[PDB]
């Protein structure tokens, strides 16, 4: 719905981000969007893709942290 | 002896206003004819600043 | 949710919600104490180097030993918790005299690394399906330089974690972050021995508080032809003022 | 310009602000509608109200700096009446924002005790939540916060909707710690050749403030001997008095 | 805070906590002191004797022998003291059994040590409140030694130590009056730096001092207290002043 | 009491007061301490100045093997009492 | 209110006391009564049956029980904590004392023999 | 917003029956990196990235032997992908040394079905934060899997692990009826994993350091490519 | 203004001195802070076991301020009403401004400002919004001027988050039962005055640490100058010391009630 009004890229599978999501609401997955529609901006860009839908999430639980250490 | 949570504090607050009085600024430079008496059964438990 | 690192911290066997588990990490942070140590390898020679925090002026302090010898072709240093050290090198030793045993050679020097870092994930189960032996996971990040037949000259850093880097050119401890974009920016591939135990002799200088002496700083130089040794005080105080002879021209 | 190098959060913060208001060019043809209120959380000493009061230097329109004492008035019903009457006002400007701060004090949660002396306060807050969510009297009005005690503070209040953003000052990093001290030192008499990688590896986990009275330090021990500029020791000397040995690490 | 209960776990820091409460339980305990020359070594240890009652011929004295040419001190607890001597010496005595050379002091150290490093590994054990000094020669070597043992499990060597109540007063004290390359080099000495060591901290007392050295051959002796009066009366002639 | 005393001569019945009347060994805790702010008040007023008509306190319970002694201090109270069970 | 050192056992209060003993002793003062008293020649051992419904048969279960032929018992307060500790007990003249003495103990060092296994429940969380 | 109880321990359930802590583990593969795999009906591939501390530093391990008809690519807690090669390259050589025969590899997946499981019920342990790939070529065709610490496994024509994956199971979801058919050339098939990778980068660029490759197929042992002799495929 | 100065006391060298050039200097001496020239302190906080004399250094450095001066305890501002203390904040620190230079002097302060929690209650709020907007009249939006704070506390690790901190506390003061050298010039002071001329020899009087303050050397001049009196002699001598010394030191708890650490 929200993103109705916005540009989007034909790539995506909404399903799967409602997997990656447990206790939220809404207006939540409302902010989920504009941060995504926002991010795209900063890395300079103009349409939307997927993996901009997703560093919104770690935006909103401020994840806010690479955290690089020691995996793989 | 100054025990540190809630709502013991409401008489501490009441405590702590009485040992200026006694050597506070204005209380060391005017009580000097006021005097004090106090007593108890125990001083074991008191802090150690009366 | 903000109580993600608040309550997940301190049993070593939570997930926190992020993926990750905390008492590791901490770990990490240990080692950032202590004091800080060197490692530059070379096609002609491995070396290190350390300072020593001069804590009074009666110690006898060729015993804090930050290195050590652990066979004839390989040599440590450590820049940690202290006595979660003399628990690991007792067994990487172990494994390297073991191994001149059952297979009569020089072990190589990845291996051993490897049995070490097989040894701190027993906070856990190791390889073999082992079960526990510890539940304090220490702080003791090494540097093993050595040689060996079919790669030459290596180091390593082996950390707490079980994984570990080959590393051509290290500084960990607590002056690390002011020295690894130093050394970052002058390790060619051709370098010789001695235009290196300078250059760690120029980096310990700036980092470090105090200034340099033979007295709070000492090295090490393995080499296939004659191995692990800790250098001399004198012969130390040789390089110190050879470098202020090569800093004014 | 002043700030301690905490680069990124600020580039969180002013997307919010300013740049709905002077380039919405952006935010609307490619077709997102900005969030509109902000939440600043961090340890103190760390600079919250730091960038917040410098906004309103590179504002291009109004500011509030809305005083909490004055909400908590001791007649019933009434400190609701000054927060709507605040954006009453606000409104009919045009692109006003506000700058509340310490709304822990306001913003706390929710309870049921028939003594509750908190009854009243509770009552204030909805004069908020409800102004700021629900059936539109919002155009362009942002919002920002900030806090020592983000979680205590009722969810209403750090929903979407009121709360679109919200922002860790963290601690500082060791290359960040330095531009720290390139801001608060450029007013000092000190000799040229100290080296900060040292100071910032010897300062650990630590905070703006407790920075800037380091490097002030440094110079009070000077005027105890009546030198007349500083060393290097003296910065070293007033680490050991603000931080404040240790065998089983070496 | 909730990270200053256990052993297992660290800080968001690195620090270890419990072990750094133990050494905190050292200096709510009497002092002792260590001092080395080229042909002796020597201890001390200030005691009590604050009750009349009690009887003297077995006063508490912080010295116990591990060997012959083996000495101790220590500080914190005392009813851990018992324990970790009574697997030290086994431990000497179950080596020259198997091995019939008696112990390079580095290796009894490395296990006073090591009995104190594994009661910091797990949870359900609990550390020793305790800080130990060692002193005594190898056999068939002069070199003069001296290490302390920690109940973090570390150790290092020492040329003059003090440790125990109001340590800070008296290190300082022997920073001066030491020189690590000119010892003493009499048995007379040592003594002398080290009496003069308690006497910052002691209220002038004579009869609150304990004075053990150790020699090669095997040697060891307690002092006299009245050897003690003309070693402590005459330092008082000496600031007369 | 400051209208026991008003409309003197009186007195008092308490039907229970082994509640709030108990030796405790120590209180670890903030709200059993109030209980003895309680009854340092009450053994106060009795014994502090005051006057004499009042024979207030006519304590009532179900056993007497519970209370302070400091409460027994001869001047508080100096008659039990007894009756039957079965 | 609490006393969070009543919870376990191996915690001591600052009037140097124990949490669950306390308890227990409550635990038996709640149930019924039994005695026994003494004489010149000989020893009674009493108590009563106090039947929950008229249904039960109040003879398949004995309050008092024989231990050896010369020693017997009773208790006063909880039930299954009786059978449990006898069946325990008469074993123990026949374990630890009768069979390296050929005789049935004496009284007082059967009781040794009870209360330590009375207080090896005491001893452990 | 608020804090909550029942996600503390494996042994517990939600109010609802989610176990949390694995819903926490396999989280953990978000944050690290990216590997692929892929099927056909005569050869199975996979490819991987590394990453690094510093451009001193070397490269992490990707891939890891278990046995020459074997392999497997993790994607997650590496110390808990250690062990797990570590148990089945003795189930692996258990069976050659009672029966001599080559192993099942659909009979290994079920084998570490298992063992993530007993730490997943009890008190102890950790669920582990890993998750990795499975390949080779026994009598029953080539093969391929897909392991996560629950338990559950799956087997399929190739697939992606790790943060920055779905544009690349985006692309296989589009030309899974041709890299199947694709027999007896294995050089092109190759070419498609490089190929679906660059789909799920940010600015990498996919120098020759940063890459890593096995193989298998009809009569080709587990070898795997890494390094100068992998330039090939740029 | 208090009589009491500086040589009233001298049992201290640093602790005096440590905040006199936070407060008494720039007042006097200010070209050594411009030219080189920094911003300097405004704010402290003075802690410590007791009987030390915190309140007294008050009392002295307010004798030779040359600007006004405020005299405190927390608990003054805490009013039953809700929001009448956060107001009252807002004045001490108005009326300190436009009235510049000034010093404000709070005691006690773990009234107040101790620690935060949650608190399910009504009573515990109000006195937080008074710790909340104190803190942000220390430092805030807008800046405060020229008030240099002095806050004292006996006991910190029990109290006091983030009050204390740089900004708004600029440093932290130890003050602790003393030494012996300092008590060779502690009770000289309280004993020029009495007659005293026999057979004392001070310098062995108080020899150890003893856990003894400063305040407990007021009370033995005093019993033993009448202890004398009721004697009807004026002029003292030791014993009528040591007959008080005994008399003070009897009250101390067993402080090693252990002795389990030989
Ligand atoms: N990043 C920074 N760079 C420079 N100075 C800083 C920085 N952060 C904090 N400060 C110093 O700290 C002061 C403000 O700190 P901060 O904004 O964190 O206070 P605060 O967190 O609002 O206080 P409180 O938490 O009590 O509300 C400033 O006066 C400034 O001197
Ligand atoms: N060096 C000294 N010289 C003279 N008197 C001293 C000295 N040190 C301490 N005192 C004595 O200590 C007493 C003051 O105690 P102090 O002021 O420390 O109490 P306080 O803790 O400030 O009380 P409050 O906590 O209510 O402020 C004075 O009577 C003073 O005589």
């Amino acid at each position: 719905i929200h993103s109705r009004k916005m540009t989007t890229d034909d790539d995506i599978n909404w399903q799967e981000l409602a997997r990656s999501t447990d206790e939220f609401n809404g207006a939540q997955l409302k902010a989920v969007t504009v941060e995504a529609g926002m991010i795209a901006l900063r890395n300079g860009q103009s349409s939307v893709k997927h993996e901009d839908f997703v560093e919104g999430i770690s935006e909103v639980q401020a994840r806010k942290s690479k955290s690089v250490s020691f995996y793989a | 002896s100054t025990r540190v949570e809630g709502s013991g504090g409401g008489d501490s607050e009441v405590q702590r206003t009485m040992l200026e009085l006694l050597n506070q600024l204005d209380g060391f430079e005017t009580s000097k004819n006021i005097k004090i008496i106090m007593a108890t059964n125990r001083l074991d438990i008191l802090d150690p600043a009366l | 949710m903000f109580l993600t690192r608040s309550e997940y911290d301190r049993g070593v066997s939570t997930f926190s919600p992020e993926g990750r588990l905390f008492q590791v990490e901490y770990s990490l942070e240990a080692i950032k104490l202590g004091s800080t140590a060197i490692g530059i390898a070379t096609k002609e020679g491995v070396v290190l180097g350390v300072e020593k925090r001069a804590t009074s002026p009666l110690l006898e302090s060729d015993s804090i030993e930050k290195i050590v010898e652990i066979d004839r072709h390989i040599g440590c240093a450590m820049s940690g918790l202290t006595a979660d050290a003399r628990s690991m090198i007792e067994h990487a030793r172990t494994a390297a005299v073991t191994h001149n045993l059952y297979y009569d050679e020089d072990i190589n020097v990845e291996s051993l690394t490897q049995s070490v870092c097989d040894l701190a994930l027993r906070f856990g189960e190791g390889a073999s399906g082992e079960e526990r032996l510890m539940s304090r996971p220490f702080g003791v990040a090494l540097l093993i330089a050595g040689h060996d037949a079919d790669d030459g000259y290596q180091l390593f850093h082996a950390e707490p974690s079980g994984t570990f880097y080959r590393y051509n050119a290290k500084a960990i401890g607590s002056g690390s972050e002011g020295a690894q974009a130093e050394l970052l920016n002058e390790w060619h591939s051709s370098l010789t021995l001695k235009e290196a135990e300078l250059l760690v002799l120029k980096i310990l200088k700036q980092v470090m508080e105090e200034k340099l002496d033979e007295n709070n700083a000492q090295l090490s130089c393995i080499t296939k032809q004659d191995g692990f040794k800790i250098y001399d005080n004198e012969k130390t105080a040789e390089l110190i003022k050879e470098l202020k002879e090569k800093e004014a021209a | 310009s002043d700030v301690g190098g905490c680069k990124d959060q600020i580039e969180k913060l002013r997307e919010v602000v300013e740049l709905p208001l002077l380039s919405p060019e952006r935010f609307a043809t490619l077709g997102i509608d900005p969030p509109k209120g902000i939440l600043l959380y961090g340890p103190p000493g760390t600079g919250k109200t730091l960038c917040a009061r410098a906004v309103a230097n590179r504002t291009d329109a109004t500011f509030i700096r809305v005083i909490g004492s004055e909400l908590v008035q001791k007649y019933v019903g009434e400190g609701a009446r000054m927060v709507r009457e605040l954006f009453e006002m606000a409104r009919t400007k045009k692109a006003c924002i506000i700058f509340f701060d310490e709304i822990d004090a306001v913003g706390g949660a929710r309870f049921d005790d028939g003594a509750g002396g908190d009854n009243e306060v509770q009552r204030t807050m909805l004069e908020l939540i409800t102004q700021l969510d629900g059936f539109d009297p919002r155009g362009n009005i942002k919002v920002m916060f900030a806090t020592n005690r983000p979680n205590t503070l009722d969810p209403a209040l750090l929903r979407p909707g009121r709360i679109d953003r919200k922002v860790e000052f963290s601690l500082p990093d060791l290359e960040g710690r330095a531009n720290i001290f390139r801001i608060h030192s450029k007013s000092m008499s000190v000799e040229r050749g100290i080296r900060w990688e040292l100071i910032s590896r010897l300062c650990p986990n630590s905070t703006g403030a407790e920075l800037r009275s380091v490097c002030t330090e440094a110079g009070m021990f000077a005027i105890r001997a009546r030198r007349k500029v500083a060393t290097e020791k003296d910065f070293l000397k007033a680490v050991d008095k603000v931080i404040s040995r240790y065998m089983q690490y070496n | 805070s909730g990270y200053d209960r256990a052993l297992s776990i660290f800080s968001p820091d690195g620090h270890i906590f419990q072990v750094e409460y133990a050494l905190e339980a050292v200096k709510r305990g009497t002092c002792a002191v260590g001092v080395k020359g080229k042909n002796c070594v020597v201890l001390g240890c200030e005691r009590r004797s604050t009750l009349k009652l009690q009887d003297t011929r077995i006063t508490p004295s912080k010295v116990s022998k591990i060997d012959s040419h083996v000495v101790l001190s220590f500080s914190g607890l005392n009813a851990d003291s018992r324990i970790l001597i009574e697997k030290a010496r086994v431990e000497a005595q179950s080596h020259r059994l198997t091995l019939e050379d008696p112990v390079t002091v580095e290796y009894l150290t490395r296990y006073v040590a090591g009995v104190q490093q594994r009661y910091t590994q797990s949870g359900g054990v609990r550390p020793f409140g305790v800080s130990t000094l060692i002193a005594g020669f190898d056999p068939r070597d002069d070199e003069p030694k001296l290490y302390q043992t920690e109940p973090s499990g570390i150790y290092s060597s020492w040329s003059a130590q003090t440790i125990g109540r109001n340590s800070k007063t008296v290190r300082e004290f022997l920073e001066k009056n030491y020189d690590r390359k000119e010892p003493p080099a009499t048995v007379e000495e040592c003594v002398k730096l080290t009496v003069r060591s308690l006497l910052e901290v002691v209220q002038t007392g004579a009869k609150n001092i304990e004075i053990t050295v150790v020699k090669p051959d095997s040697d060891i002796v307690a002092l006299s207290s009245e050897e003690i009066n003309q070693y402590v009366t005459q330092i008082e002639q000496e600031k007369q002043e | 009491f400051r209208l026991a005393r008003e409309n003197a001569p009186s007195i008092i019945f308490i039907d229970e007061v082994d509640s709030i009347a108990t030796k405790r060994f120590d209180a670890q805790t903030g709200s059993d301490r109030e209980v003895q702010r309680i009854l340092i008040e009450l053994l106060t007023q009795m014994d502090g100045f005051d006057q004499s008509t009042n024979v207030k306190v006519i304590m009532a319970t179900n056993r007497a093997d519970t209370l302070d002694p400091a409460l027994l201090r001869p001047g508080r109270l100096d008659r039990k009492i007894e009756f039957p069970s079965l | 209110m609490t006393d969070r050192y009543s919870f376990s056992l191996t915690t001591f209060s600052p009037s140097g006391k124990l949490g669950q003993i306390d308890y227990a002793l409550t635990a038996v003062k709640q149930g019924v009564t039994s005695l026994g008293i003494k004489a010149t020649n000989g020893v009674v051992i009493a108590t009563e049956k106090k039947s929950s419904s008229p249904l039960a048969m109040s003879e398949t279960l004995s309050k008092v029980s024989l231990l050896t032929p010369d020693i017997g018992a009773v208790y006063s307060g909880m039930g299954p904590d009786y059978r449990v500790l006898v069946d325990k007990s008469r074993k123990v003249a026949h374990t630890s004392y009768k069979r390296i003495y050929g005789e049935y103990p004496p009284t007082k060092l059967l009781v040794s023999e009870v209360a330590k296994i009375m207080q090896e429940a005491t001893q452990s969380g | 917003m608020f804090r909550n109880n029942y996600d503390g321990d494996t042994v517990t359930f939600s109010p609802t029956g989610r176990l949390f802590q694995v819903e926490y583990a396999l989280e953990a593969i978000k944050q690290g990196s990216v590997t692929v795999g892929l099927r056909s009906n005569t050869h199975a591939v996979l490819v991987a990235l590394k990453r690094n501390a510093d451009e001193l530093s070397s490269y992490q391990k990707k891939i890891i032997k278990c046995d020459e008809h074997m392999g497997l690519s993790l994607a997650g807690l590496a110390p808990d992908a250690r062990v797990l090669s570590n148990y089945l390259r003795q189930q692996c050589n258990y069976s050659s040394l009672v029966f001599n025969r080559k192993l099942a590899v659909e009979r290994a997946g079920h084998l570490l079905c298992d063992k993530a499981q007993k730490n997943t019920q009890s008190y102890g342990g950790r669920p582990y934060g890993v998750g990795l790939l499975i390949i080779g070529y026994d009598k029953s065709g080539a093969h391929l899997l897909e392991f996560q610490p629950s338990g559950n496994v799956t087997e399929l024509y190739g697939t992606a692990i790790g943060a920055r994956s779905q544009g690349a199971k985006t692309y296989l979801e589009r030309t899974l009826d041709t890299f199947i058919k694709i027999d007896g050339n294995p050089d092109e098939l190759i070419k498609a994993g490089v190929e679906a990778i660059s789909q799920s980068l940010r600015d990498e660029s996919l120098t020759v350091d940063n890459l890593s490759i096995a193989i298998v197929g009809k009569d080709t042992p587990f070898t795997i490519y890494d390094g100068e002799a992998v330039a090939k495929y740029i | 203004s208090p009589t009491e100065s500086y040589s009233d006391i001298g049992g201290l060298e640093s602790q005096i001195q440590e905040i006199k050039e936070s407060v008494e200097l720039p007042l006097t001496h200010p070209e050594l802070y411009e030219e080189m020239g920094i911003k300097p302190p405004k704010g402290v906080i003075l802690y410590g076991a007791p009987g030390t004399g915190k309140t007294l250094l008050a009392k002295a450095v307010a004798n030779q301020t040359s600007a006004t001066f405020l005299r405190i305890v927390g608990s003054e501002l805490i009013q039953k009403y809700l929001g009448d203390g956060p107001r009252l904040c807002r004045q001490i620190f108005k009326v300190a401004g436009e009235n510049a230079p000034s010093i404000v002097f709070i005691d006690e302060i773990d009234a107040i400002g101790t620690k935060r929690y949650d608190s399910n209650s009504g009573g515990e709020r109000e006195i937080q919004r008074t710790m909340l907007e104190l803190l942000n009249q220390l430092d805030g939006f807008d800046d405060r001027g020229d008030v240099k704070v002095i806050m004292a506390t006996n006991k910190i690790e029990t109290l006091d988050p983030a009050l204390i901190r740089p900004g708004r506390i600029d440093r932290k003061i130890l003050f602790e039962n003393p030494d012996l050298s300092t008590k060779k010039k502690i009770l000289g002071i309280h004993t020029s005055k009495m007659n005293l001329s026999e057979d004392v020899n001070l310098e062995t009087l108080v020899t150890t640490k003893d856990d003894l303050s400063g305040a407990d050397i007021q009370a033995m001049c005093t019993e033993a100058g009448l202890l004398a009196l009721r004697e009807r002699r004026m002029q003292v001598t030791a014993e009528d010391f040591k007959q008080a010394k005994e008399r003070v030191m009897k009250n101390k708890v067993e402080e090693n009630l252990e002795g389990l650490y030989l």
